[PDB]
């Protein structure tokens, strides 16, 4: 996962 | 001599499309189709929508919506070389991002041509730090919206959700850019290096810088270069989205690149591996999320992801492999899966  | 695909597109220039509203319908063929044409191998690509379509009926509502975590855009540096440090500042409406946009301190500066307000850009961009209402999570598509929908464009990158719940903000959700004079993207690849789609909603125009697939590698050794302290301490610092680099510069380097000027109703999308960079005219929103297809699946293997920050975005692409590649599933675990991408093969 993550964030942009 | 040369392979088809080879032939295609020699020049890897920016192609424009404009499809019929037949054409249009089905997003994932139109991808197949513009990359059947050699588009990919610029790294980015313009598609004009038919004249009678509309993903929102009208703008008007939308003065009262939030823009949680704005961003001051203080860049530093000269002669064509730039790191941009983002300050975040606290919330505040469309409205208030507006009325500072169009503010004689914020406003586009008067000119001629293109030619004129690029110069004036890369001359004062480290003057007056403007303000991006970046990373915005939303849409402004209306619900019906079958055709483009960045909301939901039925790509197989929906395979992650699918596979694992997990929600990507901005990867597998959109996100909304407000965007005034002198507000810039600097020069990277997508994350895990998907497709990226954009399209501006309303406003002044949006302008492009893009380099081809099949010199990305280029591009990062020149990067290298100029920010050895940076290239020392991540694998992938372009990532961080902090790197300014003049056209000027790469032509000094010789770098091909393009350049392109979107405009309001205008999608423009960016290829696995294609690096771009860019800035906003004036006040726009546009709205933006990832995409994959299958010829994505290798790109995804061989990304070279961000090793100094912990929430940089990571796909897992086991599920990849596993679905669309089984003969090599067992070869990939085990490291030994040797194989070459080919920037100009389509699908
Ligand atoms: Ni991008
Ligand atoms: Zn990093």
């Amino acid at each position: 996962g993550g964030v942009k | 001599m040369a392979s088809e695909s080879e032939t295609l597109n020699p020049s890897a220039r920016i192609m424009t499309f404009y499809p019929t509203m037949e054409e249009f319908r089905n997003f994932s063929r139109y991808i197949a189709y513009i990359e059947s044409q050699g588009a990919h191998r610029a790294g980015l690509a313009k598609v004009v929508p038919p004249k009678e379509w509309k993903p929102r009926a009208s703008y008007d509502d939308i003065d009262d919506l939030v823009i949680p975590a704005p961003i001051q855009q203080l860049v530093t540096g000269q002669s064509g070389l730039f790191t941009q440090y983002n300050i975040q500042k606290k919330a505040m409406t469309v409205r208030e991002f507006r009325k500072i946009a169009n503010s004689d301190k914020y406003c586009t500066p008067r000119y001629s041509e293109f030619e004129e307000l690029e110069r004036k850009y890369w001359k004062n961009l480290t003057f007056n730090p403007p303000i991006y209402g970046a990373d915005v999570n939303g849409t402004l598509y209306e619900k019906h919206v079958d055709e483009w929908n960045i909301g939901r464009l039925r790509t197989i990158l929906d395979l992650v959700e699918k596979e694992s719940g997990i929600t990507i903000e901005g990867v597998n959700t959109p996100y909304l850019y407000f965007g005034m004079w002198k507000t810039s993207f600097a020069w990277h690849t997508e994350d895990m290096d998907l497709y990226s789609i954009n399209y501006l909603h309303f406003g002044e125009p949006k302008s492009w810088y893009s380099v081809p697939p099949e010199h990305g590698k280029r591009l990062e050794r020149l990067a290298k270069g100029f920010f050895p302290g940076s290239a020392q301490s991540c694998e992938a610092f372009l990532r961080h989205k902090m790197t300014l680099i003049s056209p000027l510069m790469l032509k000094k380097y010789g770098i091909p690149f393009d350049k392109v000027t979107q405009e309001a109703g205008e999608f423009m999308i960016t290829f696995p591996y294609g690096y771009h960079a860019g800035f906003n005219h004036g006040f726009n929103c546009a709205e933006s999320t990832n995409f994959a297809t299958r010829r994505w699946i290798e790109y995804g293997k061989q990304a070279v992801l961000c090793s100094c920050r912990k929430d940089m975005v990571k796909i897992s692409m086991d599920v990849f492999v596993r679905k669309f590649q089984p003969e090599r599933y067992k070869l990939w675990k085990a490291g030994k899966d040797n194989t070459v991408i080919d920037h100009t093969l389509p699908t």
